[PDB]
């Protein structure tokens, strides 16, 4: 049996017997980085409404940066 | 239930640490040289980390071959690799740097099985954390650091198993109150320390708030910092709830209320008044009426559980239960001096204040 249970009649409550641990004692950490560039015809201005979206991308995580963030705490 | 007796702490502030450096000097050139030759390379902090640090999309390598000369098959070929920048972008905007669980946009499953077993650990914890990434997933931290010059780097946190294998268990309670015709006049004892169970160093660690605890098959995934490191003694209370060993949590009341704790093999059964409570099987129909009182039922048969109006699905899990005959402890605490309102108390707490208010009367 590798799951086990026993019910107490007398305190009201189950004990489910047979599990094993994985518990989070510390944290591996790791850098990810991404390698950027730094920078009337319809084939050229799809290219140039995707390299838009590209600059705003980067000029977003530019203002990001600088403020530090948390998960939150007192819980 | 004693979830408030948990200590607070900081889960973001270990992988925050490393993205605070990473805004030092030549920090970001030191990277950059290293990651040249392979996508994959274990690099040295000036703060003193092993870090291993990956080159994951080239976007250098592919604006500065393939778009530089012209500044439809290309388009499409340049979108497909800017969504990744896009997505994680738009990720970092709503969550505010921190986000959880890691996205595949962020780390994909491929390049997280690599990341799992390009680390220096144990042959047997590769293994845990590549059969359970879902998990690994939800339990690690993605924080954002710097852009600084032509590459983007953020920091993530992966959980890591101290403990593996040793033995775990659920403890599942239901309120206990005295089954009398009256309208009031009965007394309740609900047990509080209710949660998982692990035995950890000498030690039980114990995750009051059990929700916080992911089960795959056998494998408890439980957070450290979500529980209390309590003496093995606490096991004590299951077994006999007045043992001088240790002081059993509870909490009174004089709320007589029906309901059910749908445990792993079975369910507990809290019936009380003029309750509904039965335990039913999808084809048979009604195999059990319940009592008044607290009850249980196994899952061998059974397929749902029923208490007045709300129906509960029974765990089809294979295993043996074993039903412990007893006593209800309720019965020997008299219903007058009992004290009727312990939101947070012990069995102690109780007969202390049961053979203080018993002294007032014996004097007069
Ligand atoms: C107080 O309770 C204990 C049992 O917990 C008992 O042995 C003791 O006699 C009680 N005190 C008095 C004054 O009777």
């Amino acid at each position: 049996q590798n799951i086990t249970e026993e019910f107490y009649q007398s305190t009201c409550s189950a004990v489910s017997k047979g599990y094993l641990s994985a518990l989070r004692t510390g944290w591996y950490t790791s850098v990810i980085t991404i390698e950027l560039s730094n920078i009337t015809d319809a084939k050229v201005k799809l290219i140039k409404q995707e390299l838009d979206k590209y600059k705003n991308a980067v000029t977003e995580l530019q203002l990001l940066m600088q403020s530090t963030p948390a998960c939150n705490s007192r819980a | 239930f004693l979830g408030f007796l948990l200590g607070v702490g900081s889960a973001c502030a270990s992988g925050i640490a490393v993205s605070k450096v990473l805004h030092l000097e030549g920090e970001v050139n030191k990277i950059k040289s290293a990651l040249l030759s392979t996508n994959k390379a274990v690099v040295s902090l000036s703060n003193g980390v092993s870090v291993l640090t990956i080159k994951v999309l080239d976007l250098k390598n592919y604006i500065d071959k393939q778009l530089l000369p012209i500044v439809i098959e290309t388009v499409i070929e340049f979108q497909q690799k800017n969504n990744r920048l896009l997505e994680i972008t738009r990720e970092f905007s709503v969550n505010a740097g921190v986000t959880t669980p890691v996205s595949t946009y962020m780390l994909t499953n491929s390049e997280l099985l690599s990341l799992i077993n390009d680390m220096p650990i144990t042959n047997d914890q590769k293994k845990l954390m590549s059969s359970n990434v879902q998990i690994v997933r939800q339990q690690s931290y993605s924080i954002m650091s710097i852009i600084k010059e032509e590459v983007l780097a953020y920091v993530v946190q992966l959980p890591l198993y101290g403990v593996i294998d040793t033995p775990c268990w659920k403890l599942h309670t239901s309120p206990l109150c005295t089954t009398n015709t009256k309208e009031g006049s009965n007394i309740c004892l609900t047990r509080t320390d209710r949660g998982w169970y692990c035995d950890n160093a000498g030690s039980v660690s114990f995750f009051p708030q059990a929700e916080t605890c992911k089960v795959q098959s056998n494998r408890v995934f439980c957070d450290t910092m979500n529980s209390l490191t309590l003496p093995s003694e606490v096991n004590l209370c299951n077994i006999d709830i007045f043992n001088p060993k240790y002081d059993c949590k509870i909490m009174t009341s004089k709320t007589d209320v029906s309901s059910s704790v749908i445990t792993s093999l079975g369910a507990i059964v809290s019936c009380y008044g003029k309750t509904k409570c039965t335990a039913s099987n999808k084809n048979r129909g009604i195999i059990k009426t319940f009592s008044n009182g607290c009850d249980y039922v196994s899952n061998k048969g059974v397929d749902t559980v029923s208490v007045g109006n709300t129906l509960y699905y029974v765990n089809k899990q294979e295993g043996k239960s074993l039903y412990v005959k007893g006593e209800p402890i309720i019965n020997f605490y008299d219903p007058l001096v009992f004290p009727s309102s312990e939101f947070d108390a012990s069995i102690s707490q109780v007969n202390e204040k049961i053979n203080q208010s018993l002294a007032f009367i014996r004097k007069s």
